[PDB]
């Protein structure tokens, strides 16, 4: 039986979005989305993360 | 909500630190003008001493 496979949204400030990112990605069992058509932007992540 | 709270308290309270920079910076802006003032204030009084010195000078000489 294939697992039913639900939705996470989540949201916030963006310091703690690379904080919450690293929290999620050290227990790593989530898949990940685009998400870009409606009302936000592409997200050009930084020049100084760039490099 | 309180995603709203946290977002508009927190970068809202680093909007009037900047505006106390701005503040602090408009205050730094005139310090230094009233110190030009009131010294070319000083140094007009002091001219003016020195002529009224000269004046009194010239009519005891007369």
């Amino acid at each position: 039986m294939i697992a039913p496979m639900e939705k996470l949204v989540l949201a916030g400030p963006k310091g703690r979005a690379k904080e919450l990112l690293q929290s999620l990605q050290q227990a790593g069992v989530v898949h990940l989305e685009t998400l870009r058509p409606e009302a936000l932007s592409a997200y050009q992540l930084s020049p100084e993360e760039r490099a | 909500s309180k995603l709203e709270a946290i977002l508009s308290q927190e970068v809202e309270a680093e909007i009037q630190a900047l505006l106390q920079e701005a503040e602090a910076k408009a205050e730094a802006v005139k310090r230094e003008a009233e110190e030009k003032a009131k010294a070319l204030l000083q140094a007009r009084e002091r001219a003016l001493e020195a002529q009224y010195r000269a004046a009194l000078r010239r009519a005891e000489s007369a």
